């Protein structure tokens, strides 16, 4: 009865669906990913975290502006 | 028309432009990174593109500057344009400007849309749903280009990809075909 | 009166925000000895979040 | 046509498409162990078929990757391309291509799909369920190969045999016939 009722090709299409559907849920977490790092950015800086990193790998030892300024001299090129 | 409203509105449009050039300057330093990491990892045209956008929000970021410029000068000068009836030469720039870019940045910021409202109905030389079209035609060339949607020079995105490549420390070829013309 | 539930509303969010301030800088404190503990055994992300 | 909708899913489908390159990549490297146990165990044509998979696989991910610029590019563009009704040079190749695949991979990624339609809907000038088939006649050449659907060449599955036989360090007799020709 079982094998009748739930088949092999009802299994692999069901299970074909929960990959996709899990497959969007990824995508789905990559866009609240994407807007809550746009999000809370000023409160999370990049180059605040860096320099933490950087200290504490120097304390447990191990190794792992301008910028801008410079690409408005393009612009203004 | 309401004349504080206006204030009030200008005042706000200051205030969400100085927070989105400072989100907008934040995102770009997090995006160099991945732009850099892409040109680290074979992918140019990539890179390119994303440069592209980079570019596309820094131009917008100018942009938003000279809109506050304007928007404070226009502040400033309230009590003056309150009174008189018909513009000054002084204003008429930044009124131009103003109303020409509410419809471009209607979505980032919404008071702007109703500053322009308040100034179309506050006007009526030249002024209206169509007689702004015609008359919005002394509005800033700088700003106007810089809002423009247009594709930048590809030797511009080729000297970015040169100079991030360089920051971030890694290789990268332009093409000489880009970097001749 | 209103005024006076008014201003112990005000003090009580000013006081709530001096302790939320202080739970915030307790588990700063946390977060920096967890990374500290947790990047000894080589984890960069980790380390990163 | 909605824009903010084509925006949305073109954004949707960069993303769709990384996570499904990062996941065809993993897929091969695990593959490609059974292809050389096969190869170890006397059968030679299976594996054979397997680095057809394989190959084929590859092909997609790459096809996938040019897709992933071309839509990356018509983002960029999207403010150019929101305002004018006729699409330019630069935007043609893209646009065609991407209608053109979207029904080959509509099973993987469904937004591809979206993405066409809203570009069918938007354009007139040979647009359509049947001015499309026939103005999709400029689409790129080398996606149009990698995403076609032909038996690869026997010589390149043979290469592939040797070199993964080589990288497990396991032996191969690869077909004289084959290699000579």
């Amino acid at each position: 009865a079982t094998l009748k009722t739930m088949n092999l090709e009802k299994i692999s299409a069901l299970m074909d669906k929960f990959e996709h559907q899990f497959e969007t849920l990824d995508v789905q977490t990559q866009q609240m990913e994407d807007t809550m790092s746009s999000t809370t950015t000023l409160t999370t800086p990049q180059n605040q975290v860096d320099m933490l990193l950087q200290e504490m790998a120097d304390e447990a030892g191990l190794d792992l502006d301008e910028l801008s300024q410079r690409l408005a001299r393009l612009r203004d090129q | 028309f309401k004349a504080e409203r206006l204030r009030v509105n200008l005042r706000l449009v200051i205030n969400r432009l100085k927070l989105l050039e400072k989100k907008k300057t934040e995102l770009a330093q997090k995006a160099r990174k991945e732009i850099a990491d892409y040109l680290a990892a074979g992918k140019d045209e990539r890179a390119r593109i994303r440069v592209e956008h980079i570019i596309r929000e820094d131009y917008l970021v100018e942009a938003m500057e000279i809109l506050e410029l304007y928007c404070d000068l226009l502040l400033a000068r309230f009590g003056l344009i309150q009174s008189m009836k018909e513009l000054d030469s002084g204003l008429a720039e930044s009124v131009s400007t103003l109303i020409w870019a509410a419809p471009r940045l209607q979505s980032e910021v919404a008071e702007l849309k109703i500053v322009a409202d308040q100034l179309c109905a506050k006007y009526s030389k030249e002024y209206g749903k169509l007689c702004r079209t015609n008359q919005i035609g002394t509005v800033n060339d700088r700003l106007m280009h810089k809002l423009s949607v247009e594709a930048p020079p590809k030797i511009l995105v080729e000297r970015y990809l040169i100079e991030i490549a360089k920051n971030y420390n890694v290789p990268y070829e332009p093409d000489s075909v880009v970097m001749a013309e | 009166s209103n005024m006076e539930k008014h201003l112990f509303n005000l003090k009580f969010a000013a006081k709530e925000l001096s302790r939320s301030a202080k739970k915030c800088d307790k588990e700063e404190k946390a977060e920096k000895a967890k990374i500290e503990k947790a990047i000894q055994k080589g984890n960069m992300e980790v380390a990163r979040i």
